[PDB]
C-alpha cells in the first residue's frame, strides 16, 4: 500500500515531539519554585 | 567509559617554572659566552 | 606438563568468568533495554559496547551458538554457559563459527542484539595476528554484517551499526580496493539522510574523507555544499577528526585565516588519553600553517616527553624561520626534504621563502630609520642590490612598510608612526574579547538548571497546626 508514506511522516512528527517536551519540562520547575 | 581510542600512526617510538621566551634559544645558535666573543674580538683592535 | 599446568589453566577460567558479566550480561541487559525500551543511547549501552571493545581489543563457539527462539532456550543460554564451560575444562572445542547464527535455535528477535555479537567476531577476526581472517573470509563475515545493514526498524541498529561501518572501512583499508568503497559510502549517505536525520552524518563523511586525500584528490566541491556538514551529535569524539579533515582541506587551498582556528578547536577537542597517534600530526600542521599565516610565532615550547622526539626537525625548522637570515632556511630543507616527504608536508613549507623575507624586511625596517640599500642586499644576501629595490616595493604595497626610497641616491628613509594608543585599534581589541566573556556567562548559565530537578518537596508550615492555632487563638480571645 501507501504506509511507507504515512510512516516517514508520523515518524518525523514523533521524532521532534520529544525535543520541545525536554525544552518545556525545566521551564515547569523554576516556576513552581 | 574512558573509551579514548583513536585509529592510526601512533608513533615516535615511544621540569622549568621560568616562562619560556624565545631569545633564550636564538643565541643558541652560537656565541657560547660573552667571554669568548669579547676576548677573541678585542685582540685584533 | 609440569609448566603448563599451572598458568595455562588460569587463562581459561578467569577471562570467561568476567566475561560473563562484560558481554553476557550487556548483551542480555541490552535485549530488554536497548530493544525493550525506547531509552536508545541510555539503554543502547554504547559506552559498555565501548569498554567492551576497547578492553578486548588489547585482551567463540559457546557464544555464537546462544539460543532465544523461545523462552526455554533464551533461559538456557545462560546454563549452556557454564555447560560449555565445563565441556572446556573437560575437552578441547574447535568457517564453522558462520552458519550457527542461521542454526541452534539463535533467534535473539533483536538486530541490535545478533548485529554486535556477529561484530564481535569480526574484531577478533579482524585481530586475528595478520591474517586477515583468511583475507576475504572476513570482509564475507561483514559482507554477512552488509547483509545485516540492508535488514531493516533503527531505533538502536543505526547507533549499532555506526562502529560496524566504521570497522568495515578498516577491513579494505588494511587490504585492497577503496574506491568501490566510495562507491557503497556515496551511496549509504543519502541512504540516510532521508530517513529524516538519523546520525551517521558524522561517521560516513569521516570514513569518506579519510582516504579521499590519501588517494590525493583534492576534491571540495560537496564539502561546501554538504548538508551533513551539522550532525551535532558526534559524542566530542567524531567531531575532533572533521574538524581536523576539514581544516587541512581548507588550508592546502591557500586559505590560512580560518584553518588556524577550526583546526586549533579540533585540536583542544582531543581526549585525554595516554595515545598520541593523531595529536601527533594536528601538533605538525597546527604549527607549519601558523608559520605559514602572517608570522604568528608559535613558539609555545613544547617540551612534552611523548611530543619531545618526534618534533626535533619542526623545532629546528622554527629557528631558522624566526630569524631573518636565509642560507639557514636552505640548510634546513636540503637536509630533512626526505623526512618531511616521508611525512606528507613537502609541499606546504617549500612556499616558505616569501615569510622569511617578509619577516627580515620588517625586522630591517623596525630597526634602522636610513640605511642605503648597498647593504640590504648584503645582510639579507641576495646577491645582488638591484632587486632589493622591487622586493622593498612590494613591501610597501602591501602596507608592511611605510618607508620611501630615493631612488636616484639609493638609500631608503622610513616614517615613524608612534603612539598608538589614540588609534581605535585598542577598542576593537577590548570589544573582541568583550563578546567572548559575556559568552560564556550565558554558556554558563544555561546549563546550570538542568541539573535541579525532583524538588517536588513543597510545604509552608504544617497541616494540622492550623487547628491548633485557631483553638489557641479562640481559647485566649474567650478571656
Amino acid at each position: 500500500g501507501l504506509r511507507q508514506y504515512y510512516l516517514s511522516k508520523i515518524e518525523e512528527l514523533q521524532l521532534i515531539v520529544n525535543d520541545k517536551s525536554q525544552n518545556l519540562r525545566r521551564l515547569q520547575a523554576q516556576r513552581n519554585e | 567509559m574512558s573509551e579514548k581510542k583513536q585509529p592510526v600512526d601512533l608513533g615516535l617510538l615511544e621540569e622549568d617554572n621560568w616562562d619560556d621566551d624565545n631569545v633564550e634559544d636564538d643565541f643558541s645558535n652560537q656565541l657560547r659566552a660573552e667571554l669568548e666573543k669579547h676576548g677573541y674580538k678585542m685582540e685584533t683592535s | 606438563p609440569p609448566g603448563g599446568g599451572e598458568q595455562e589453566p588460569p587463562p581459561p577460567p578467569a577471562p570467561q568468568d568476567v566475561e560473563m558479566k562484560e558481554e553476557a550480561a550487556t548483551g542480555g541487559g541490552s535485549t530488554g533495554e536497548a530493544d525493550g525500551k525506547t531509552a536508545a543511547a541510555a539503554a543502547e549501552h554504547s559506552q559498555r559496547e565501548l569498554d567492551t571493545v576497547t578492553l578486548e581489543d588489547i585482551k567463540e563457539p559457546r557464544f555464537v551458538l546462544r539460543a532465544l527462539r523461545m523462552l526455554p532456550s533464551t533461559s538456557r543460554r545462560l546454563n549452556h554457559y557454564v555447560l560449555y564451560k565445563a565441556v572446556q575444562g573437560f575437552f578441547t572445542s574447535n568457517l564453522p563459527f558462520l552458519e550457527e547464527p542461521m542454526d541452534t535455535e539463535a533467534d535473539l528477535q533483536f538486530r541490535p542484539r545478533t548485529g554486535k555479537a556477529a561484530s564481535t567476531p569480526l574484531l577478533p577476526e579482524v585481530e586475528a595476528y595478520l591474517q586477515l581472517l583468511v583475507v576475504i573470509f572476513m570482509m564475507n563475515s561483514k559482507r554477512y554484517k552488509e547483509a545485516q545493514k540492508i535488514s531493516d526498524n533503527r531505533r538502536a541498529l543505526d547507533l549499532v551499526a555506526a562502529k560496524c561501518y566504521y570497522y568495515h572501512a578498516r577491513v579494505y583499508e588494511f587490504l585492497d580496493k577503496l574506491d568501490v568503497v566510495r562507491s557503497f559510502l556515496h551511496a549509504r549517505l543519502r541512504t540516510a539522510t532521508l530517513r529524516h536525520d538519523a546520525d551517521g552524518q558524522a561517521t560516513l563523511l569521516n570514513l569518506l574523507l579519510r582516504n579521499y586525500l590519501h588517494y590525493s584528490l583534492y576534491d571540495q566541491a560537496e564539502k561546501l555544499v554538504s548538508k551533513s556538514v551539522f550532525p551535532e551529535q558526534a559524542n566530542n569524539n567524531e567531531w575532533a577528526r572533521y574538524l581536523y579533515y576539514t581544516g587541512r582541506i581548507k588550508a592546502i587551498q591557500l586559505e590560512y585565516s580560518e584553518a588556524r582556528r577550526t583546526m586549533t578547536n579540533a585540536l583542544r577537542k582531543a581526549p585525554q588519553h595516554t595515545a598520541v597517534g593523531f595529536k601527533q600530526t594536528v601538533h605538525k600542521l597546527l604549527i607549519v600553517v601558523e608559520l605559514l599565516l602572517g608570522e604568528i610565532p608559535d613558539r609555545l615550547q613544547f617540551r612534552q616527553p611523548s611530543l619531545k622526539r618526534s618534533l626535533m626537525p619542526y623545532f629546528l625548522l622554527t629557528q631558522a624561520v624566526r630569524t631573518g637570515n636565509l642560507a639557514k632556511f636552505n640548510q634546513v630543507l636540503d637536509q630533512f626534504g626526505e623526512k618531511f616527504q616521508a611525512d606528507g608536508t613537502y609541499t606546504l613549507i617549500i612556499r616558505l621563502r616569501h615569510n622569511v623575507i617578509k619577516t627580515g624586511v620588517r625586522m630591517i625596517s623596525l630597526s634602522y630609520s636610513r640605511i642605503s640599500l648597498a647593504d640590504i642586499a648584503q645582510k639579507l644576501q641576495l646577491d645582488s642590490p638591484e632587486d632589493a629595490e622591487f622586493i622593498v616595493a612590494k613591501a610597501i604595497r602591501d602596507g608592511v612598510i611605510e618607508a620611501s626610497i630615493n631612488h636616484e641616491k639609493g638609500y631608503v628613509q622610513s616614517k615613524e608612526m608612534i603612539d598608538i594608543y589614540s588609534t581605535r585599534e585598542p577598542q576593537l581589541a577590548f570589544h573582541q574579547r568583550i563578546s567572548f566573556c559575556l559568552d560564556i556567562h550565558n554558556m554558563s548559565v544555561k546549563a546550570m538548571r538542568f541539573p535541579p530537578k525532583s524538588y517536588n518537596k513543597d510545604l509552608e508550615s504544617a497541616e494540622e497546626r492550623r487547628e491548633r492555632e485557631q483553638q489557641d487563638l479562640e481559647f485566649a480571645k474567650e478571656m
